[PDB]
């Protein structure tokens, strides 16, 4: 397993190749190998650094402390944007693509929601899933709406705090568990007024007893 | 400068008036930079008056407008009426005295620009020595 | 070579350039095309330069004003 480091080690090991590099530097300068170094000019540094040639042209002085300066602005400033560029394309593909994961166990959270007939709550749900790349499906039936989505822990967590505290009559997570493999296919939506249609529709995948279970919520939500 | 020459001889009456000696160099230059080439340019003015006026203006498209005092020039051609004008000033200093521009170092070419000047009448105190 | 500061001077060295390659119709004159009158100024070179067989018409044969830039 990896192994952390104390912050005491960590300001040692910084100081150490801090030292190294400025030993290594220092020692090129030695052998003739670099240039000495020149003196870091700005333009309070200026009079004390140039101040007797100064007055000969200040100009041209001027000129040439601004030079120095923008070429250390701009040595700072190529490997930062090369590697801002690094960032755009690790975000579309290797910073954001994770997948959180999901090969041995995938979580599944069915939920059962009551007054789900707003098409902008569905959208969001299916740009949620597509977003956070969660397989499910999601059955509507009279006052039922049962949204199954199953992927990743991170996607079901977000996806739990989503349409439970973002999205608001009342969701409650009727089952959540994991499963050997995946059931379903791609976040789409399906239209069942009988309740044998979406019982023939969740028993093609084998998940008719999260429709019973839903039935049996609903039973116990309207007897009591 | 002829601004202000002018300006004070018809005055008729005492008052206080201002001026901005550096007319925008400051919007690419630092405000000791506009001080030193400031200086120079008044050593210049005090040396000659004449061929300093000259070298103020390298070219005909050089205009002063009423608003300031001194010539816009590009950056470069600034640079080369300080060279110009730092030439100018040694040069007259060596007439005057019967020494080479050469002759003077860095440290005497400033210490001319600012002012100063060797003179010995009694030189018997290399007695000292 | 190149250019750069070792200790304390900066060395700038330049290779050895390359000599301009002789054409189809130019090369080393010998001494048996000259006159009567320029062989004697010869004496001891059976041939010429190259920069003297490249101009040799235009400053033996031709009385006009000749500028080598050699």
């Amino acid at each position: 397993l990896g192994v952390y480091l104390t912050k005491k080690e960590q300001k040692k090991l910084r100081r150490q190749t801090r030292r190294e590099a400025q030993k290594e530097l220092q020692e090129k300068v030695r052998l003739g190998l670099m240039p000495p170094p020149e003196p870091k000019v700005r333009i309070s540094n200026l009079m004390r650094v140039l101040g007797t040639e100064a007055v000969q042209d200040p100009t041209k002085v001027e000129a040439h402390v601004r030079a120095q300066m923008a070429k250390r602005q701009k040595a700072h400033e190529e490997a930062n944007a090369a590697r801002k560029l690094t960032a755009e394309q690790r975000k579309v593909k290797k910073i954001k693509k994770l997948k959180e994961d999901i090969s041995q166990g995938v979580h599944i959270s069915v939920y059962r929601v009551r007054n789900l007939s707003n098409p902008a709550k569905k959208f969001k749900i299916e740009a949620n899933a597509g977003q956070l790349y969660l397989t499910g499906v999601v059955v509507l039936h009279k006052d039922v709406n049962v949204v199954v989505v199953e992927g990743g822990p991170k996607a079901q967590k977000k996806f739990k705090r989503l349409m439970l505290h973002r999205i608001k009559n009342k969701c409650v997570l009727v089952w959540e568990g994991t499963a050997k493999d995946r059931s379903f296919g791609e976040m789409k939506f399906k239209q069942c007024p009988t309740e044998n249609m979406a019982r023939e529709h969740f028993k093609k995948h084998g998940a008719e007893h999260y429709w019973d279970l839903a039935l049996s919520e609903s039973v116990l939500e309207s007897t009591d | 400068v002829e601004k202000f020459g002018d300006l004070i001889l018809k005055a008729t009456e005492p008052q206080m008036v201002l001026f901005n000696l550096y007319d925008d160099w400051l919007k690419t230059i630092s405000s000791y930079t506009a001080f030193s080439r400031l200086i120079l340019i008044l050593r210049a003015l005090h040396v000659n008056n004449d061929r300093a006026k000259v070298i103020l203006k390298p070219d005909k498209t050089t205009i002063t407008e009423p608003h300031h005092i001194w010539p816009t020039l590009t950056d470069e051609e600034w640079i080369k009426v300080e060279v110009q004008l730092k030439d100018l000033i040694l040069a007259d200093y060596g007439k005057k005295n019967n020494v080479n521009v050469a002759s003077l170092t860095q440290s005497e070419i400033r210490d001319i620009i600012l002012g100063m000047e060797i003179s010995a009448p009694s030189q018997q105190r290399q007695q000292i020595a | 070579s190149f250019r750069r500061q070792r200790k304390g001077y900066e060395e700038v060295h330049v290779p050895a350039l390359k000599p301009k390659p002789f054409g189809s119709e130019e090369q080393l004159l010998p001494v048996e095309k000259l006159p009567k009158y320029a062989q004697a100024g010869f004496e001891g070179f059976k041939t010429l330069n190259r920069i003297q067989s490249k101009l040799y018409r235009a400053a033996l044969e031709t009385d006009e004003n000749l500028l080598l830039c050699a």
